[PDB]
DNA sequence: GTATGGCACTGGCCGTCGTTT
DNA sequence: AAACGACGGCCAGTGCCATAT
């Protein structure tokens, strides 16, 4: 698709022409991605962590490590580590060989590590402690935005980023903690979309545990799944701690209660994919959000003597940056080609404003602007400029 | 001819035939007899030394009978063009001012009825030359002003003529002065007051190859003739001890007291309204005709005092030898690159940011300190105590459910009482208090919170505050400081009892504890003052380098930078405590003080069109580098000695690993195929004053004890004087060497005696006197026969004396006189410690100018393509090119031997010993510093010379490695 | 031994995790512990968040990378280091008679020529990228690529892994320049440490050169035992580019000036862990007067201190106070201030406890909202730097935080 | 062997007087 | 009309230089 061409030519993704497929997209095997992707999904997984955990008493970091070392489970579907030194020992020595080999597949078991299949195992392994903080209080939550490595059907290893937020209710609330989370999650996503009409909800059952809800981005080819919301109940926390199930008691209604978990994973690579569809749909542009774009402001040179211009683009540069307004240093090229294609080219990275200087500006200080949604030309000052900016984030922002 | 009576290596056989006379003479055995005797005595008799290796040379050929009628050909034959400008100019018949002068371009000549013609440069012989800098737009010359013998001539920048708001900073040929002719005769000669200057804006001095053209400064020669000391200048200066008749002959360097002195009459007149002193451009456009007649009044004041002191200067310096030498030295160079901006730059910020660690140390102490409220543990600190700790008063006047939606409601309702709280404004005064609660003390420190100047916390702590040594809890000796009104900064002894706040009376105690325990009142200093009553402790002023009776306005004074031991003058707390502070101060003292002059420096960047061949085309040159070159305004004589002074550059500071910007000196560096060749005369003065003793004695080098323990002495083995004197004596060998030098100029026992109780405040003056006495009798000994005789150093006292005394004292070598303000007939036995000094200085100064003229002799004769670089104290370098490096040194090490040779030829020795013979190493380098294996790590050069600029490593060689470099030749085929 | 007490210390106010017995300097140092408590976390985040801004958003031809936690496809085997297998896998391979006999041994080559591994550094990553980021500058030579990962190691059933968060920067340049850019780098990054450290000069530098010839320089901080490296730079030259693209070398080139060159390869890379574990001890105390005020106080700078001030309430009137606490708690947060919720507490302690409590904590300061506030608006207001109290009006209290960090950024 | 003057810089004390209420 | 905070002016100590501008 179009897309993804220009995507690839204004560094969103990487990888090269066959490399980059609809399937290695979405199953995470893909190559990686672009310094512009990157920025984007640093900005998504910002809104994310504002929108869930700054403004909540009751969310806390968490700090998973990518794997569990130890014996586990045998004969499951999931990645482990062949032992690493193990390779140096047997080259000098046979255990008789033959048959008894098989065995050696258990003793992969016996020693062997596993990557993280998911958030959810580690954010749990915390729960005893973490509940400490918060002085037992039952309803706490631990949030987190990590990698995720899955087996892809020889095998394969996708990466996903994934952000989870574990949530501690009582089993009396647990339904309206439920439809309360699947209603804010599903308002984040319709958020910075331009046609919230494409993101969709649907409710699931399952044998154990409880109902869920599972959140769809419809792409040109069919809903994708972006999220999920499962009610897990009490089974996996009594399992981790048996025995003494009393250490496991939060505190609701001045009585002690096991508590019920309910999981929120949502993938950012497939979120992040979703919105570059979304902001594409006469002149390709990508009009990203301006909260979620990873560059919001070029600058350039005009006509006239370099080491003045030059200097009056460098103090324009410093000032954007000084107050955290992304810029692309445009101004250190030469002009290689006509204004149009520098237009164009701005317009297929999502630039929301061309700032362009010219003697004029020596002479008057003024300095030419061009916004991405509208096309149309203005005059402003210098001194004004940062301003403006950020008031126009700002809006973008509270409206 | 390998030994003399005394079992003395002396010069070798091939080497002494050739330089000195076949023939000659020896002494008679009465005086080896007396020498023998006096050795024995002394106890040094019986150390014979494993002899040095020979050396054989083909000298250059000599002129004259001896050495000293080749030396005064040499001399004559570099100073005769010189000589013919002088005196052209001393005939000059000046025409009269030009009636109105031009506003026009450059340069430009003024001949008969006024008229004005413009000319590419003045092209005369000589010329009297005076420029006027604004200092309003930095250092480029505005105007000048010429008189040649014959015209006058007016000078003027693009920067006065025409206008605009827009200069470069960076320096250029292009905008300084022209005066020299491009390629009547090519020898040129510049005369003005303190010519240095006006040489610094000359446009050719700034050139890699030197030039013909010469500078004589009418200040050094003032100095020569009839300067003045520091003590005289200062009582000069009071009157405009016992005799007052060498007042009408002397004077201060200022050019109207000079003009007052040797030409009288009217005084001159000067500019009420400064303005290149403090106008601006636009000033100098409106007051252009004043100023132009200011300056050539200037100029023809200059060139009077010229006439008259010429002849005079002839006179008192008959020897050709000094005016070559002056004439030498007054053409320093200093060459650099970017690198030097970088240095400037990196020093800059290291400095700044170590200040604002320190200051956040300080005010994290701060901090700190107001927990001491709580429970008035403030009242047992010994150092916060007496503070103001009040606390003043406040004023006034005048089941878990779940959330539904809509809870914006909430929100809103939340935001609605906090608008409804936030208008609650007619309650507060509108005049607000200023942090109640916290100590008064505390709150100075703190900038009012309404200002558009506030910053957190108390950032108006500062150094040179009475509150910054409290908080640091600094001790002396481990007595903590203390301030008082008949004093200022002292120290408080905890030993006290009698009733001498609780506090200092069993408090401050334990502290002592803390460090006697970890090595009327029994300890003794400054002295008490029962004036200040503090409880149970003693007050014992810091001791001001002026004596008592003086206040101590601060315990962080240059004066202090000794401080004490490690375990002392400290605290026990670590981050942002006193002893990080301390040393902080300690590393940016020198930049503190030293930074405004180090940043004035003029600096011109020569560009591509400029520089030699040798450099466009070296593998070692990049394009986009930048070449200059400072020029140093040191004066030939800025001291009655005739010594070279300037405050920069001739210093004795070098690169230290604990001082920031100290790498100075390793910042002049030689460009692309270029290096720097030079070396430190061994031991100058001692040798001089032990071959003058030696001289006076018996004729025969080592007679004297002196002389033997300064041939015989090794640093290596510790038998050098200023070991053997710090082993005899007990204190650091560069303390040591402080006081041999001071002895040696003629210091008496006081001078000894307060600077050794300076070295260690611990000694008692009772016991300091006897330490002086001993020392003086070791080294002096008693004076007369009855009420100098049995000293190591008798006979050179001795003769320093009688030459000091005579009715015209001159120096030894040259005969060049002492200045008229220190005859003993206008004197009349007053200064003689300054006699004393003077002669060993100026002794010195010839033998510089002996160097100077005989490098300047091999170089020309053998085409060496180098330059004279610098002479620092008793070092001198040169920017020779790369090529001939070997050969150079070579020639350094000839002049060597001949200089000695000239300095014993002189007092009547015909030999010379092999130990003195050459220099003990000769350094070639491509920057500067004290051995070219140093890496100059400072910080604010952390990664060292090698790492961040890429100079590599020196040579030092001997003499045999460059005999067999060079094959003994200093001939080009070779 | 003042490790002790700074370890229960951050054990207990969660900047660590796990259990007491579990924890100890060596799992520390080696990257095997459990891992970070929120507050841990938040520090993290901090000093990430201060790394990026100081290296990535103020320079024009940085750009940030990213690179997969694995490399799959053949390798050199005999690195023995361990490999990716999915279990669902571990049965069906033997299955019906392959190879059964002895082959089994030689599997082990199998093992080195059929998974991956996990990255161990991100430079490779970023030497991957270089190509393709080339035209993001119109292959002007000098630029950067910087990235914060994780990244794990080998340590000693018999060995075991431990995973290390670390930031990489790799900088392109000129190779006549690289020895240059290497010691502004060396600078900066220094400073950049001394920067929040109470006593900067615990952070020390060193130089080293590789058995290749090659520079370098070592950054290392002083923990109570003795230094422990914190950040590395290299020069590498074209060595692993020009290895990594084999074939036609011109398409290596950038712009330097107007001459077409094989940039030179600078690598920086830092811990973080380890720096905030460096950061920690050094906001620690770790002589005469302080025998009497032992306070137990992590002074972490503004800028890094996870959580800025606390909010409380005062006995009286529950829901009025609840109301003005939680329309602050919005204000302050709308603003971009941490504000730690102490208003939901049910305490049974004075308030020597709650102040001990915030400082272990490091809170910049405590805001206490009293009976009488209600009538004029005054609340209470303690510094951790001062831990002096004074009373400040409501309406301007936020503007006051924002000046105070403000100041702690330029300060 | 005695040491005066002037200039730039910072800190501390002061008694006088507008502002608030 | 009473208490206060602010402030040009004065004093002391330190550092640099006897010279050019
Ligand atoms: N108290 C002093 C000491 C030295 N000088 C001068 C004389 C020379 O110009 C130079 C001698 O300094 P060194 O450090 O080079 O002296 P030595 O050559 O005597 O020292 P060492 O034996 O330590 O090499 O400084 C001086 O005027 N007053
Ligand atoms: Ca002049
Ligand atoms: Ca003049
Ligand atoms: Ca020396």
């Amino acid at each position: 698709e179009a897309l993804l061409e220009i995507c690839q030519r204004r560094h969103f993704l990487s990888g090269s022409k066959q490399q980059l497929s609809r399937d290695s997209l979405l199953s995470g095997c893909h190559p990686g991605f672009g310094p512009l992707g990157v920025e984007l999904r640093k900005n998504l997984a910002a809104e994310w962590w504002t929108s869930v955990v700054v403004f909540r008493e009751q969310v806390f970091p968490v700090d998973a490590l990518h794997h569990k070392p130890g014996p586990l489970l045998p004969g499951d579907s999931a990645f482990r580590l062949v032992s690493a030194e193990t390779l140096r020992e047997i080259l000098q020595d046979k255990e008789l060989s033959k048959e008894q080999l098989v065995a050696f597949l258990e003793n992969v078991l016996k020693t062997s590590g596993k990557l993280r299949e998911n958030l959810l195992h580690g954010a749990l392994e915390h729960y005893v402690n973490c509940l400490d903080l918060v002085n037992k209080r039952l309803p706490y939550g631990l949030a987190q935005i990590g990698v995720c490595f899955h087996p892809v059907f020889v095998k394969s290893i996708g990466e996903k980023t994934e952000a989870s937020l574990v949530w501690f209710t009582p089993p009396r609330t647990s339904n309206q903690w439920l439809d309360f989370w699947l209603r804010h999650r599903l308002q984040w996503w319709r958020k910075f979309a331009m046609s919230p009409s494409n993101f969709s909800s649907s409710d699931c059952q399952d044998e154990e545990g409880r109902k869920g809800n599972k959140l769809y981005y419809n792409f040109p080819w069919g809903k994708e799944l972006i999220e999920t919301l499962w009610n897990l109940g009490d089974h996996e926390l009594l399992h981790m701690y048996p025995g003494n199930v009393s250490k496991l008691h939060g505190r609701d209604g001045r009585k002690n209660v096991v508590p019920c978990v309910l999981s929120v994973n949502g993938d950012l690579d497939r979120g992040m994919l979703a919105y570059l569809y979304d902001s594409f749909q006469h002149r390709k542009v990508l009009k990203l959000h301006p909260c979620l774009a990873p560059i919001k402001v070029a600058l350039d040179v005009g006509r006239g003597p370099t080491l003045e211009l030059r200097q009056v683009c460098q103090g324009l540069f410093n000032e954007l940056l000084e107050n955290g307004i992304s810029v692309w240093p445009g101004y250190l090229e030469t002009m290689q080609s006509s204004l149009e294609q520098l237009y164009s080219k701005y317009d297929e990275m999502s630039i929301l404003f061309t700032v362009l200087v010219t003697e004029t500006t020596l002479e008057n200080g003024l300095i030419h602007l061009r916004s991405r949604d509208t096309t149309m030309k203005e005059m402003m000052h210098i001194s004004k400029l940062k301003d403006f900016l950020i008031k126009y984030i700002s809006s973008a922002k509270n409206v | 001819l390998r030994h003399n009576p005394l079992d003395i290596q002396m010069l070798s056989r091939g080497l002494h035939e050739q330089i000195f006379g076949q023939g000659g003479e020896m002494p008679g055995e009465a005086a080896v007899r007396r020498s023998v005797e006096h050795l024995q005595k002394h106890g040094l008799w019986g150390q014979p030394a494993v002899p040095l290796p020979d050396v054989e040379l083909r000298l250059p050929p000599l002129y004259g009978d001896n050495l000293d009628q080749h030396f005064r050909l040499l001399a004559q034959k570099q100073s005769l063009p010189y000589l013919e400008a002088a005196n052209l100019l001393l005939q000059a018949q000046l025409p009269p001012k030009p009636p109105a002068w031009a506003w026009a371009e450059g340069w430009t000549r003024y001949g008969p009825e006024g008229e004005a013609v413009p000319v590419a440069i003045p092209e005369e012989r000589a010329l009297v030359f005076d420029v006027e800098v604004c200092l309003a737009e930095g250092t480029c010359p505005t105007l000048a002003v010429a008189i040649s013998p014959s015209a006058w001539y007016s000078w003027c920048s693009q920067r006065l003529v025409e206008e605009r708001y827009s200069w470069t900073s960076q320096l250029s040929p292009a905008d300084l002065i022209p005066l020299e002719v491009p390629t009547d005769w090519q020898e040129q000669l510049v005369v003005g007051h303190n010519v240095s200057f006006d040489r610094a804006h000359i446009r050719e001095q700034y050139l890699i190859q030197g030039s013909r053209m010469r500078f004589l400064d009418t200040m050094s020669m003032h100095m020569a003739i009839s300067g003045l000391s520091s003590f005289q200048r200062s009582l000069w200066i009071a009157a405009k001890i016992s005799s007052w008749d060498w007042l009408d002959i002397s004077s201060v360097n200022s050019l109207a007291e000079v003009h007052r002195l040797y030409v009288g009459g009217p005084p001159l007149e000067k500019e009420p309204r400064e303005l290149f002193v403090k106008g601006t451009m636009k000033d100098i456009r409106e007051n252009f005709q004043d100023l132009m007649q200011y300056c050539a009044q200037d100029v023809w004041a200059t060139h009077e005092v010229f006439q008259q002191q010429l002849p005079l200067f002839l006179e008192r310096c008959p020897h050709p030898v000094t005016l070559a030498g002056m004439l030498e030295m007054g053409v320093s160079y200093l060459p650099v690159n970017q690198n030097w901006e970088r240095y400037l730059a990196e020093a800059q910020g290291t400095y700044e940011e170590l200040q604002r660690e320190m200051k956040k140390s300080l005010m994290d102490l701060a901090n700190d300190a107001c927990q001491l409220l709580s429970g008035e543990r403030y009242k047992e600190d010994p150092w916060l105590w007496d503070l103001e700790w009040d606390l003043q008063e406040f004023k006034q006047k005048k089941l878990g459910p779940c959330s539904e939606e809509e809870e914006f409601q909430q929100d809103v309702m939340a935001r609605a009482c906090l608008q409804k709280l936030k208008g609650t404004t007619e309650l507060l005064p509108k005049r607000p208090q200023h942090l109640p609660g916290h100590p008064g003390w505390y709150r100075k420190l703190c900038p009012r919170l309404d200002d558009p100047a506030w910053t957190p916390g108390p950032s108006l702590l500062s150094l040179q505050m009475r509150v910054t040594p409290k908080l640091m809890a600094l001790t002396w000796d481990g007595f903590p400081l203390h301030y008082s009104e008949r004093h200022g900064w002292g120290y408080l002894v905890p030993g006290r009892r009698d009733n001498l706040v609780v506090c200092p009376y069993r408090a401050i105690e334990s502290l002592y504890r803390k460090h006697c325990l970890e090595q009327p009142s029994y300890h003794h200093g400054n002295g008490p003052y029962n004036d200040v009553d503090i409880p149970g402790c003693w007050f014992f002023k810091l001791p001001h380098k002026d004596g008592n009776s003086c206040n101590v306005g601060s315990p962080f004074a240059k004066d202090f930078l000794p401080k004490m031991e490690d375990g002392t003058l400290q605290a026990g707390p670590g981050g942002a405590s006193g002893p990080r502070a301390l040393e902080i101060n300690k590393m940016i003292s020198f930049w503190r003080n030293a930074h405004k002059r180090i940043s004035s420096q003029m600096v011109v960047w020569l560009p591509r069109s400029a520089l030699p061949r040798a450099v466009i085309r070296h593998p070692d040159y990049d394009e986009e580098g930048l070449y200059g070159a400072i020029l140093p305004q040191v004066v030939t004589a800025g001291t009655i000695t005739r010594r070279a002074v300037e405050p920069t550059w001739l210093t004795a500071s070098n690169a230290r690993p604990d001082r920031v910007g100290s790498e100075l000196k390793a910042m002049v560096q030689a460009p692309p195929g270029y290096t720097l060749v030079g070396a430190d005369v061994d031991s100058q003065e001692l040798w001089i004053a032990a071959v003058l003793g030696d001289a006076h004695f018996a004729g025969m080098h080592g007679c004297t004890a002196f002389g033997w323990m300064t041939l015989q002495g090794r640093k290596s083995r510790g038998t050098d004087l200023h070991s053997k004197t710090a082993t005899t004596v007990g204190i650091s060998r560069e303390h040591a060497k402080i006081f041999n030098y001071g002895r040696i100029y003629g210091a008496g026992q006081p001078f000894a005696e307060r600077l050794l109780m300076q070295f260690n405040h611990r000694l008692t003056q009772q016991e300091a006197a006897e330490k002086a006495q001993q020392m003086y009798a070791a080294t002096k000994g008693l004076r007369w026969y009855r009420l100098w005789k049995g000293g190591t150093e008798s006979e050179m006292f001795n003769k320093l004396e009688s030459i000091a005394t005579s009715d015209i004292p001159r120096t030894p070598v040259l005969g060049c006189c002492i200045s008229r303000a220190l005859e003993p007939s206008a004197v009349q036995e007053e200064f003689m410690t300054s006699r004393v000094n003077w002669v060993v200085q100026s002794s010195a100064v010839d033998y510089l100018h002996l160097m100077l003229v005989a490098m300047k002799w091999l170089f020309e004769e053998f085409a060496i393509d180098g330059r004279f670089c610098i002479s620092i104290h008793d070092e001198v370098r040169y920017l020779v090119r790369e090529e001939d490096r070997y050969r150079a040194a070579l020639a350094l090490q000839i002049t060597n031997l001949l200089t000695r040779c000239m300095f014993a030829y002189k007092l009547g020795l015909n030999d010379l010993p092999q130990s003195v013979a050459f220099f003990s190493a000769v350094d070639i380098d491509r920057c500067l510093r004290k051995e070219v294996t140093m890496d100059c790590k400072t910080p604010s050069n952390p990664t060292g010379m090698e790492r961040r600029y890429g100079i590599p490593q020196g040579e030092a060689l001997d003499i045999y490695q460059i005999i067999e470099l060079t094959k003994g030749s200093l001939e080009k085929r070779s």
